[PDB]
């Protein structure tokens, strides 16, 4: 599928956004 | 913004800031922000408008990166140097607009078929293209210019062009500029708020339309992002001073 | 009664009406109620603190380069040297990263002009130690090995101690009193074309490389403590100057190179999961 | 502003900020944003009912996380981020007096002013750069660099120096108000929580002389200068 | 209208009345009857006019539940969503209106045959679409247009739309707005008291139109019924914001 | 004599002048002998207690809702519960009845806001006493079993005897200026399509529903003297405030669904018998 | 209100305004920003012994 939709797992948070704990997204 | 002279405590004596070049070429200033939004940027080249459908929706939203052509990805109607323009960068930078935008529509024809332009208000979603509104297969006796919403009509023989004042119809205050990812599906009520509505265009019979966009005279732009990462390949198709 | 109406004027019919220009004139038809009603900015509207002009953009300080200097050092090297050009970073090799402010406006422009303002932040501390020569150079170029090339120009000798910041204006001095922008003022290649010489043969312009540079030259040598590092990092600054001039609105050099995805239909492109 | 000769207890010219029942002390001069303004006058309209402040719990001075900086951290590279008030409600001092208010009230404004205190030798040195990014859900990913952070409101910390840094942050929202809290009966349409992001990031890396310290660290301190309450309702823990 | 604040005897405290957003957005006001009114609707969406008829016939009356479609009945020329228009909204509201009605008519053309639109004052009948008066098979040398009635002509080769004003020209002191059943046969006299006349568009060949109505400046209703029994399915049709 | 004309100007010409807008100017032809009469309001005109606005007649009460409140209901026990949104009654199902006149507005507009009035009229004696609350509930919504979530909120408690009627002014609590409607700007769907995924995927929009809820819970359980009825009806009427506001017209929501009939040719069409 | 606009007048249509004419009227378009802006001679100017006229 498209995989720009949801964001992995294990980088994210529940609103499907890069999570604030995950310092390596830079 | 931050000036950043804040940051500037050296005060030693420097060389001499001379005199301005403004003015002494021409007074026709363009440095200004407004002035640069103001002239037309160009979103579609020669597309087709289809009666079968309900219209070709346009959705008001500035030009910016949202709308940037990237080599490889799926084949879009919009024209491909939409984010090369001068006020796509500049949107670039502001993330809030408020505002009227002006859609300037012309149609490939010298018929005297009406061509009806209607304007939607902030529903929530954002869509571009033709369309069938829920999915019906008949839009002559339901036309979404005739349901009671704001519309004007384009009459060819007399003028094949037209330039539309859309209003600021939405709950928000601002209007968001781009997100990170276009396409990517998140809290839907959130994922409308880029747009103030949508510009819908329908025909009588099959033709062609170009249609440019640009800022209102009451408009204004906020929330300052400064510069993103950038690439340029230009030196390279070139000849320099030195052969 | 019905009298005849025997006023009469020429007339030159056209499509638009001020379809060229950012301001004078519009023939633009309100969406509204009201034809004359216009969006409301009593209590939402611009912060006074944001930029309205280019020129206001352009006067943001952004860090441009960076560059190391050590105890190893011998005097008269160069630290620093680069063609300080606004319109490109590089004539010779592709770009990618975080462009300045003031070079990410000018990029939009055909033409420039004004002075250009430098600021040298060196990350050390109290016993760090050494001078420094910054040099604007025009026209002619000096030799990597020959110093005194460099001192015969516009100069300013810092010495690094306590303070550990140094602003430099770079004058204007050239041959024009605007200087046209080395990037093309139209672009059509979109995915990346192996480049021929027809190609450049039939580009939009002509590529006026500028031969003014700037330099950072050892006048003593780096001798920090022991106890501290041999080496340290030099921050390079960059924006135009208060007297800093753009013109000739042209297609963009710079565009984002980062996360750039294109719209879709929402929700009928596949969103209902 | 001004040093003086040393004495008993060494060079005594600090200087301090007091606001409620808290205080921090700084030893060398401070850099302060400027103060710039919130969206005003949509209040009114926004909520026919009074908006409520709790001054004495919410414009104290309070901690969160400590961050560590290393050698090894590059430029651009993230040492902490925020998403404010989220953060500071449901991650970070958590059982602050501080967030008492959020418990009840559904909406309101928020600005904000965060002090930051580093504590690096006097034989180290290194740059790290703090800004803020108005309503960034959904574009936290761009315009996220070190170029982005110097263009944006910002401060900027001397690792060797010691020197304060105070970042003051408005409230520019897309909307009137920003929501405080999730529900489970609430809806799932808007994301709440975060008007805002605060970016810590390595402009210049740490470097050390020769058997020093490979790292040294930095304090967060925040508070709101101007949060204004809207919708009351049941309490509830907060995320 | 009763406001029903007579009724209201209760006079304990209550919560703040705050302060209105009108203003707030734009001062582009749309809250006004007159003004909603005065915005066009769309009657007839590419209909054919035919020259071996006497003209297309268009009833003077404003849009209401008169011109609704409901699914089943026998298909007619009018467009669908009339009865969903907000003026037709307004219009249930009201059974009196007196004053001016004004007529968009756009002509799909741009020959230069002359199209004509003639005024007939109120005679007593309502009618619709083509029709051939008195059943005859021949109205070129006797057009209605000119019999001695008030007509304008449309050259679409120079313009192919058109605004006209038609009066109220009525023995009655206001025009009855709707009937609880449009196809009831009562007294006669009383049947066609919901017009005040018709409007007659007569081509030189064969050719289509569309048609819009809005109206006059000088332009009054009354005699306010309230809100009738109503239906509505738009959920169904739409996704929420939690997917 | 006669002398050339060197006067002229530019123009673009437009084929209605307008169109849009629902005041301004208008090229509008009079059916007149006289080009500029008009119709006479002297003596037949418009009364003066005809509403001339759509918020005149959002500000008329109408019943929107009524319940039982019985002598068995415990205390805590939600009497009424509803999402009090102007745009639409339902989410989940069709509505069909006679709709208020502020909600039949307010369903041709795209926004709405300001707060909205409530009247809880007892259909009861002297006889009957008891005590119920009314609470507005923004965001969270409480528990149907739990009265203290509810208790938390914008409430007004009413005793009653005596007097047998409360208004309620339901506060405007919002992060946003105004709310857009649940409701679609245009549906082209006219003969009851049975709907799919592929439909709701290609609508106008998507429908923010509203979390705003208002309810009424027994704090005193109804008391009633023998001689009378255990069980009473109570009306709820709906309005909009003072301040209430509506903005952005579109396809209205609500349509006639009792007799219905569609106009024809009189009497061409077999009205002569 | 929407009041009708009864004013009018009869026009003749030219392609091209002051085409023959080294002066007088024009109807050119400027492409520039700001559309009454034009060419500055603060500084640079003709000579005053240049010549103006072919006499």
């Amino acid at each position: 599928d498209n995989p720009h939709r949801f964001l992995p797992a294990n980088v994210s948070n529940r609103w499907n956004e890069y999570s604030s704990a995950y310092l390596p997204r830079v | 913004m931050d000036t950043g002279a804040k940051e500037d405590e050296d005060e030693t004596a420097n060389f001499s800031d001379g005199v301005t070049a403004m003015g002494f070429q021409s007074l026709d200033t363009q440095v200004s922000i407004k002035d640069i939004l103001r002239r037309p940027v160009l979103l579609f080249n020669h597309v087709e408008l289809d009666p079968d459908y309900t219209g070709f929706f346009i959705p008001i939203m500035p030009p910016s990166r949202m709308m940037q052509y990237k080599s490889g990805d799926k084949e879009t109607s919009f024209q491909r140097l939409i984010g090369r323009t001068p006020q796509a960068a500049i949107m670039n930078l502001f993330r809030f607009w408020r505002g009227s935008l002006r859609y300037t529509i012309i149609i490939h024809s010298t018929d005297g078929h009406p061509i009806y332009v209607t304007h939607v208000p902030h529903t929530g979603n954002r869509v571009y293209g033709l369309m069938k509104v829920n999915n019906l297969h008949e839009y002559t006796k339901v036309p979404i210019f005739g349901c009671g919403l704001t519309t004007e009509m384009i009459i060819p023989s007399v003028n094949p062009s037209i330039c539309v004042e859309v209003p600021f119809d939405t709950e928000n205050n601002w209007a968001v500029t781009f997100d990170e990812d276009a396409q990517r599906n998140y809290s839907w009520r959130d994922k409308g708020d880029t747009v103030t509505g949508h510009l819908v265009v329908t025909p009588v019979v099959s033709v062609y339309m170009s249609v440019w966009v640009e800022a209102g005279d009451d408009f204004e732009v906020s929330n300052f992002y400064g510069p993103p990462s950038v690439k340029t390949n230009d030196w390279n198709y070139a000849f320099s001073d030195e052969h | 009664d019905k009298p005849k109406d025997v006023s009469s004027i020429t007339i030159i019919p056209k499509p638009r009406l001020g379809f060229p220009h950012g301001k004078g004139k519009s023939d633009a038809v309100a969406m509204r109620v009201n034809p004359v009603a216009l969006t409301s900015f009593q209590d939402v509207s611009a912060y006074p603190d944001e930029p309205r002009t280019t020129l206001d953009i352009a006067r943001i300080w952004g860090l441009r380069s960076t560059f190391n200097w050590g105890s190893g050092d011998e005097h008269g090297k160069e630290l620093f040297n680069t063609v300080l050009d606004p319109g490109l970073r590089f004539y010779d090799q592709d770009y990618e990263g975080q462009i300045t402010p003031m070079e990410y406006v000018t990029g939009l422009y055909n033409f420039w002009s004004g002075p250009i303002e430098l600021r040298f932040d060196f990350v050390s501390n109290a016993f760090h130690t050494g001078t420094v020569i910054i040099s604007a150079e025009y026209n002619r170029s000096s030799t990597n090995t020959d110093e005194c090339q460099s001192h015969s120009t516009y100069t300013k000798t810092f010495h690094l101690g306590e303070q550990k910041s140094v602003h430099f204006t770079v004058p204007y001095i050239y041959d024009t009193v605007v200087r046209r922008n080395t990037a093309s003022a139209y672009l059509p290649v979109t995915d990346y074309d192996k480049v021929d010489n027809v190609s450049r043969a039939q580009a939009m312009g002509i590529r006026a490389e500028s031969k003014m540079r700037v330099k950072v030259r050892v006048v003593n040598v780096l001798r920090p403590v022991a106890s501290t590092t041999s080496t340290i990092e030099v921050l390079v600054y960059m924006r135009g100057g208060k007297n800093y001039a753009l013109h000739g609105l042209k297609q963009s050099t710079y565009w984002p190179s980062n996360s750039v995805v294109p719209i879709d239909s929402f929700p009928p492109d596949g969103y209902d999961p | 502003e001004v040093p003086s000769k040393e004495s008993i207890q060494g060079d005594a010219t600090q200087q301090s900020s007091k606001e409620e029942n808290t205080i921090i002390t700084r030893d060398q001069q401070q850099t302060v944003s400027e103060n710039i303004p919130s969206t005003v006058g949509d209040l009114v309209i926004a909520s026919s009912e009074p908006t409520q402040q709790f001054r004495s719990l919410t414009n104290r001075w309070m901690p969160i996380n400590s961050i560590r900086v290393t050698v090894n951290g590059k430029r651009n590279d993230l040492l902490a981020q925020y998403y404010i008030p989220e953060d500071f409600l449901s991650t970070h001092a958590k059982c602050a007096p501080n967030t008492i208010p959020f418990e009840t009230y559904v909406y309101g404004k928020y600005e904000l002013e965060m002090k930051f205190v580093a504590n690096g030798n006097k034989f180290q040195c290194g740059k790290v750069i703090i800004s803020v990014k108005f309503d960034s859900y959904q574009a936290d990913n761009i315009n996220t660099g070190f170029q982005a952070a110097l263009s944006r409101p910002h401060i900027m910390l001397d690792l060797s120096t010691n020197n304060e840094g105070v970042l003051k942050i408005p409230f520019r929202y897309h909307r009137a108000f920003v929501r405080n809290q999730t529900h489970k009966t609430a809806t799932a349409g808007v994301r709440p929580g975060k008007f805002a992001s605060i970016y810590v990031q390595v402009l210049s890396p740490l470097q050390t002389g020769e058997g020093g310290a490979n790292d040294m660290f930095i304090r967060p301190f925040y508070r709101y200068t101007r949060a204004e309450f809207a919708g009351m309702s049941y309490k509830v823990p907060l995320t």
